[PDB]
RNA sequence: CAGUCAAGCGUUCAUAGCGACAUUGCUUUUUGAUUCUUCGAUGUCGGCUCUUCCUAUCAUACCGAAGCAGAAUUCGGUAAGCGUUGGAUUGUUCACCCACUAAUAGGGAACGUGAGCUGGGUUUAGACCGUCGUGAGACAGGUUAGUUUUACCCUACUGAUG
RNA sequence: GAGAACAGAAAUCUCCAGUAGAACAAAAGGGUAAAAGCCCCCUUGAUUUUGAUUUUCAGUGUGAAUACAAACCAUGAAAGU
RNA sequence: GCUCGUAUCAGUUUUAUGAGGUAAAGCGAAUGAUUAGAGGUUCCGGGGUCGAAAUGACCUUGACCUAUUCUCAAACUUUAAAUAUGUAAGAAGUCCUUGUUACUUAAUUGAACGUGGACAUUUGAAUGAAGAGCUUUUAGUGGGCCAUUUUUGGUAAGCAGAACUGGCGAUGCGGGAUGAACCGAACGUAGAGUUAAGGUGCCGGAAUACACGCUCAUCAGACACCACAAAAGGUGUUAGUUCAUCUAGACAGCCGGACGGUGGCCAUGGAAGUCGGAAUCCGCUAAGGAGUGUGUAACAACUCACCGGCCGAAUGAACUAGCCCUGAAAAUGGAUGGCGCUCAAGCGUGUUACCUAUACUCUACCGUCAGGGUUGAUAUGAUGCCCUGACGAGUAGGCAGGCG
RNA sequence: AUACUGCCAGCUGGGACUGAGGACUGCGACGUAAGUCAAGGAUGCUGGCAUAAUGGUUAUAUGCCGCCCGUCUUGAAACAC
C-alpha cells in the first residue's frame, strides 16, 4: 500500500549535485564546532552515517554537544500546537556554520566601535538599524538627457 | 452610418403635375390621375422649378437611404404611367390542350376566364384591377394585352393570371404549360 | 483598505474631531491639553497641536504619539464612495488601494 | 469620468554605475494622476526593462489643449484585444479637445467592439486640420462646404405627467 | 437523433440521393455511472381501460427539389388539426408472421394508469427435475399450485341545489 | 577501435580512448573511481553493560537507525575504521 | 485559578543568512521518446554488371558515423522561480595578567563553567501587544459538507478523493425573485445620519436621469455563483489591412466589332484557335489578334483586348470581430421574478443624483468584563455609594445569577 | 480675468433627531480689573386640557413581513419520523 520510510521522498533532496559528486573537500572536516554554535543542516548524500532526516534538511539549530566525528544539534520542531525540542547527532559533513549569526556578531563589534567613538566625541551615532526610508527630494536635469517620448507599439504577428 | 443628407431628383415632364400633401402623392397628366400613399416611408419633398422635385432623407441609415430611391422609382412609375402607360403582353404556352380565355361579367366586374388549361374541367377566374384594360391582341395567336396607368395593378393582374395557371403534381420542366408575360412596355411607345 | 497621503488639514481635522487617546488601556477623548500632556509629556508633546505636528512632520516620537492616538472610528463617507463597487483597486474604478492624495477627500467625507 | 492628458516623465532608478538614466516620457490619457502614473508604468514595463519598484517618476503634468474651443479632425491609431486576437485600428473623429476625443473614442470602441478600457492601447492621437487627409466618410460627411441640415421630429421633454394638448414634433 | 467539411459513389458530375477520414452538438423513449430523497414501506412486469401532452411527421392538407416524361417513388418546408387497426405464437416489453389499411410514426405523463381491474409472469411458504453440494441447501435454470384489503373525509372531477 | 594461427560479430586480446554509459544479494530511488567496484592478506565489532537520540509518534509501543561512555577485540605502518 | 506586572511575545513586515527541484524552461545538454533531409571501404540485412574470379567501378533501410534544433516526458533533466518555509536581529549580550578540572593539549595550549572589570538615557530593525507564564480538571466532538484556487481517478456527474484558505454546520440581517454555503455584512433595546452588496418604468423605496454608439429577432435580449448551447454560416447591419489609378478619368447598363504581305507542320478521313510544340518580321490611327470560349471537319457561322455617347469622381477582391439571424427537437400551461419594454425599461461604455442592512458614526438605556475612587461626629449590613472605558451572534457543551 | 484643484482656527442661511447629568469644584473666552458667557450634557417664555385627551390592554382593519413544532441529519416546510 503506502510507504513512509526513513528516506522516503528524498530522491532529489539527497542527490549530490551536478559535477560535485564523490569525495568531499577537507575544509568541512577542518571546521570546528563549539557548544552554542549555530549550524545549518544540509545532508551530504554521499556520506550515509549520521545523516539527518529529511525534516531537518535545511533547518538551522544550536550545538549542544560535541563528539569524535559528529555534533549535537538542538532543533525546535512544530508538533501540533507547540514546539518540541529535538536533539540530533549529525556528522560534520551534513553540518555547516550559519552565516546569519556571523553577520550579527560583526554588527555587534561595529556597534561597540561606534559607541566608543560616541564616548570620544558625542556625535549622535544612532546605533539602531532603520528600514529603507522614502526617498528625499532630488532634482533631475536634462543636459544630454532630454526626455525621449515613448508610445505603445502596434501589434505584429512576428511569427 | 447616418448619412447626413441623401437626395434624389424626380424629373417631371412638361405635361404632368404632382400635387403632394404630407405624404399623399397625386400625379395628373394626359392619361389620368394616379394617387399613392407614402406615410410609411418617412421622407421629405421639395419642388425646385416645377420640372424637378428633390426627394430627401436626413440622417438616415442604409435601410432608409434605400427606401428613398425606392420611392423615387415609384414616383417615376406613376409619372410614366400617367404619360405613356404600361402594356404587359403575355403569351399562352400549351403542348396539347389550347388555353381558352374569355372576358366575362358576373355582376359587371370583367373577370378573366381561363378554360382547358391542361384540359381540366375547372374554370380559372381572375378579377381585373380598376384601371386595367384587357385586350385579346390580334395578328398573333394566343396573346393577351394588359394595359393601364398603374404598373402595380397591371403587373399584378399579369401575375394573377400566371399564378392561377400553375401546373400541379407534374414536372414543370416538361409541362411548360401556362400564360407567361413576354413583354413589359408602354402603351404610347415610339409615338 | 483605502490609504493615501494625508494633509496637515485633514490630519488636524481628524485629531480635533475624532481624537481619542489610549490612557491606561482606556479610550478617552482628548478634549483638553491636560491629558495629552500627562500621557505624552516625556516626549515633549504638550498639546493637541503638538501631537498633530508630531504626526504630520513624522518625528522621533511618531511611534509613541501615533500609538497614544486611539484608532480613528470614522463614519461612512457622507457623499458616498463615488464608485458603484468598492472592492476594486482605485486604478480600476474601485476604492481599495493607494489614492495617493485623494485620501484627503475620502477621509474628510468620512470624518 | 472626464479624461485628462498627462505628460509623465520617469526614469530608471539612478545607480552609481550609471547616474542620470535616459528619463523617458509618455503622454497618458487617464482619469487622474494616480491612474496616469499607473498607466505610465504599465507601458514602460511593456517597452523597456523597468518597473515601479526599479524606477521613479520625475514629472507629471496636465497637458491642456492649446485651443480647446476650435473644431479639428483627429486621427486615432489604437490597438485592442478582441475575444480572439489583437488588432490595430484607425478611426477619425471630430471634437474640440484631445481628451474629449479620446473619451468618445473609448465610448465608440466599447459600443462597436465591446472593447473595455483595459483592452485598448491608444497608439497615437494626431490632429489634422487639412482635408483630403481625413479618410473616414462619417467625418468627410460633416466636412462638407456650407453644411446645413435640419433636426426633424423634435421631442420635447415634459416635467408634468399629463399634457392637455396633443404634442407637436415640429422644429 | 441532428449538424459541419467533402476523399469518393452516383455512366460525366463532391453536395438529386448519398457520403469515408475527421469533427461540433441535442430532451433523456436505452443502458450504464452516482447514491441526494424514501427501509416506524411512495404497492412491482405486462396487458386491459381512459385522458392528455411532445414532435424527431407514418398517413391526410398545401408546397419546394429530384438522376421528377406519365404512374409510382425519394429528399425537404409549414404543419400534432385529424387518424395511426384486426389477428396466430409468447406472461412478455420487444419480437416475428398473416391480413386489412389512407397509414398501420416514434415517445412522455412517478419506466401515466392494482382503494381502476387482472394476476399470466416475477416474488414467501407446498412439489418435481437437471447441474452443483458430504450435507443442510444453492441455481435472473426449467416446471406445477399458490388470500390482490379500506374512501363515508378534503381537494380535483362529473352532474345537482342554493 | 586497431588486434592472433586455427578462431568465426559474441573464447584466447596487446595497446588506444573510455565521468562510470559497469558493478555493488534483491524492488526502485539515491550513493560510490588510487572506491563503496574487482582481486589479494588478515579477521569475527554480527562481542559486553547499560543509558541518550532520530523516524512513525500519543512524542506510547514495536521495527529500524544515529552519536557517544565504559570495556574487550579485529585490522592497519599509522592516522583511523 | 496560581506566579508575577508590560515582559523568557506575535497566523505580520524588514534586514541578514540557509534549504527546496514544483511552475516555467531544455532536448545542435545526460536518460528515454521523436520527423525529415549530404558523403562513407557490402569482411558489416536482403537486389544486376568487365564474366570461370572478389577492393580499377552505381543506386534501396539505414546497422555504424557526421552536431544539422520537427516535436515531447507524473514516475527525464544542466538551469530554475512565485507562494510557502528554518534561523538570527543582545544584558542568559560583546571584549581582558585570570580561577577550576581526573577531560583535552607537545605545552596554563584548548573545552566547559566562572570571580574580578568597560558598556545610560537609543540595550543594538518595523508594527502591535483591550496584560504575560501557564497549572489542575472536566464537557461535547471523533458521519461532516460547500466556495475562488492547486489538484487525482473518471467521458462526465448536484460523482469519488487530496492542496496554505474562507465559510455552512452552529447564523440571524441587506442583496442574488426563490436557495445552508454566493455578494455585502455578522446580531443587546431604541433614535437620528451615512452607507455596503444590490438597485431606481410599475409591482417596489429610489433619475421614463444625462451622454456616445450598437441591435429589430415570423423561437430578440436583459448582469457573476446560476439554473446552459457548439462547430459551421449570412451584400442583415456596424466598425477594422493591400492592388489599379487618380487632370496619365474608377465600376454598372443601353449599341459595334474589325486591316494589308500568312492561306507552311496528321493518314492523302480535319485548324490563323478550341486532345497539339518552334514565339519576332513592319505599319501614319478616335476600334481592330501567328489567337481568349459553348462539338456542321475547312471564308461566310454566338463573345472579346485597348474601346467610344449617355442629368460620370470611386469601385472591385480577400479577411477580422460587435449585435442580430440560421444552426436551435420533448412531452400539464409558464415564466429576464411578473407586468411589460424597441433613439428600451435590451447590449457596451462613461460622468452624477437618489434608495436602503441587525454594518459604520453619534446619543439614550440594559447587561457583561476591566481599571479605579471612597474611613466619613449621626442617616446606611464598603464589590454599600460612585468614576469609568470597552464589549454583547451562537448548536453540542460548560459555568454563573436567579424564578417556581 | 475665468476654469479646475487645494486650504480658510472664512461668512450667511433652511431642516431633522437628541437634552443624558443634577449642592458650588475643571479647562477656557470676553477693553487684562469686580462680572459675564455658547466654557465638565436645556433652559426661558406661552397656550389648551386635567380628561380616556396622552397612554396601556384588547378585537378588528390596513402596509410589509412570517412554512410545523420536536428529532436524527452535511442538509427538514418537507413527498423523513
Amino acid at each position: 500500500g503506502k510507504s513512509h520510510g526513513y528516506r522516503s521522498r528524498t530522491r532529489y533532496m539527497f542527490q549530490r549535485d551536478f559535477r560535485k559528486h564523490g569525495a568531499v573537500h577537507l575544509s568541512t572536516y577542518l571546521k570546528v564546532y563549539k557548544v552554542g554554535d549555530i549550524v545549518d543542516i544540509k545532508a551530504n548524500g554521499s556520506i550515509q552515517k549520521g545523516m539527518p532526516h529529511k525534516f531537518y534538511q535545511g533547518k538551522t539549530g544550536v550545538v549542544y554537544n560535541v563528539t569524535k566525528s559528529s555534533v549535537g544539534v538542538i532543533i525546535n520542531k512544530m508538533v501540533g500546537n507547540r514546539y518540541l525540542e529535538k536533539r540530533l547527532n549529525l556528522r560534520v559533513e551534513h553540518i555547516k556554520h550559519s552565516k546569519c549569526r556571523q553577520e550579527f556578531l560583526e554588527r555587534v563589534k561595529a556597534n561597540a566601535a561606534k559607541r566608543a567613538e560616541a564616548k570620544a566625541q558625542g556625535v549622535a551615532v544612532q546605533l539602531k538599524r532603520q528600514p529603507a526610508q522614502p526617498r528625499e527630494s532630488r532634482i533631475v536635469s536634462t543636459e544630454g538627457n532630454v526626455p525621449q517620448t515613448l508610445a505603445p507599439v502596434p501589434y505584429e504577428t512576428f511569427i | 452610418m447616418k448619412y447626413i443628407q441623401t437626395e434624389q431628383q424626380i424629373e417631371v415632364p412638361e405635361g404632368v403635375t404632382v400635387s403632394i400633401k404630407s405624404r399623399i402623392v397625386k400625379v395628373v397628366g394626359p392619361r389620368g390621375t394616379l394617387t399613392k400613399n407614402l406615410k410609411h416611408i418617412d421622407v421629405t419633398f421639395t419642388k425646385v422649378n416645377n420640372q424637378l422635385i428633390k426627394v430627401a432623407v436626413h440622417n438616415g441609415g442604409r435601410k432608409h437611404v434605400a427606401a428613398l430611391r425606392t420611392v423615387k422609382s415609384l414616383v417615376d412609375n406613376m409619372i410614366t404611367g400617367v404619360t405613356k402607360g404600361y402594356k404587359y403582353k403575355m403569351r399562352y404556352v400549351y403542348a396539347h390542350f389550347p388555353i381558352n380565355v374569355n372576358i366575362v361579367e358576373k355582376d359587371g366586374a370583367k373577370f378573366i376566364e381561363v378554360r382547358n388549361f391542361l384540359g381540366d374541367k375547372k374554370i380559372r377566374n381572375v378579377p381585373v384591377r380598376d384601371g386595367v384594360t384587357i385586350e385579346f391582341s390580334t395578328n398573333v395567336k394566343d396573346e393577351i394585352v394588359l394595359s393601364g396607368n398603374s404598373v402595380e395593378d397591371v403587373s399584378q393582374n399579369a401575375a394573377d393570371l400566371q399564378q392561377i395557371c400553375r401546373v400541379r403534381n407534374k414536372d414543370i420542366r416538361k409541362f411548360l404549360d401556362g400564360i407567361y408575360v413576354s413583354h413589359k412596355g408602354f402603351i404610347t411607345e415610339d409615338l | 483598505v483605502a490609504y493615501g497621503y494625508p494633509s496637515y488639514s485633514t490630519i488636524r481635522q481628524l485629531v480635533y474631531k475624532r481624537g481619542f487617546g489610549k490612557i491606561n488601556k482606556q479610550r478617552v477623548p482628548l478634549s483638553d491639553n491636560a491629558i495629552i500632556e500627562a500621557n505624552l509629556g516625556k516626549y515633549g508633546i504638550l498639546s493637541i497641536d503638538d501631537l498633530i505636528h508630531e504626526i504630520i512632520t513624522v518625528g522621533p516620537h511618531f511611534k509613541q504619539a501615533n500609538n497614544f492616538l486611539w484608532p480613528f472610528k470614522l463614519s461612512n463617507p457622507s457623499g458616498g464612495w463615488g464608485v458603484p463597487r468598492k472592492f476594486k483597486h482605485f486604478i480600476q474604478g474601485g476604492s481599495f488601494g493607494n489614492r495617493e492624495e485623494f485620501i484627503n477627500k475620502l477621509v474628510k467625507s468620512m470624518n | 469620468a472626464h479624461f485628462k492628458e498627462y505628460q509623465v516623465i520617469g526614469r530608471r532608478l539612478p545607480t552609481e554605475s550609471v547616474p542620470e538614466p535616459k528619463l523617458f516620457r509618455m503622454r497618458i490619457f487617464a482619469s487622474n494622476e494616480v491612474i496616469a502614473k499607473s498607466r505610465y508604468w504599465y507601458f514602460l514595463q511593456k517597452l523597456h526593462k523597468v518597473k515601479k519598484a526599479s524606477g521613479e517618476i520625475v514629472s507629471i503634468n496636465q497637458i491642456n489643449e492649446a485651443h480647446p474651443t476650435k473644431v479639428k479632425n483627429f486621427g486615432v491609431w489604437v490597438r485592442y484585444d478582441s475575444r480572439s486576437g489583437t488588432h490595430n485600428m484607425y478611426k477619425e473623429i471630430r471634437d474640440v479637445s484631445r481628451v474629449a476625443a479620446v473619451e468618445t473614442l473609448y465610448q465608440d470602441m466599447a459600443a462597436r467592439h465591446r472593447a473595455r478600457f483595459r483592452s485598448i492601447h491608444i497608439l497615437k492621437v494626431a490632429e489634422i486640420e487639412k482635408t483630403a487627409d481625413v479618410k473616414r466618410q462619417y467625418v468627410k460627411q460633416f466636412l462638407t462646404k456650407d453644411l446645413k441640415f435640419p433636426l426633424p421630429h423634435r421631442v420635447q421633454k415634459s416635467t408634468k405627467t399629463f399634457s392637455y394638448k396633443r404634442p407637436s414634433t415640429f422644429y
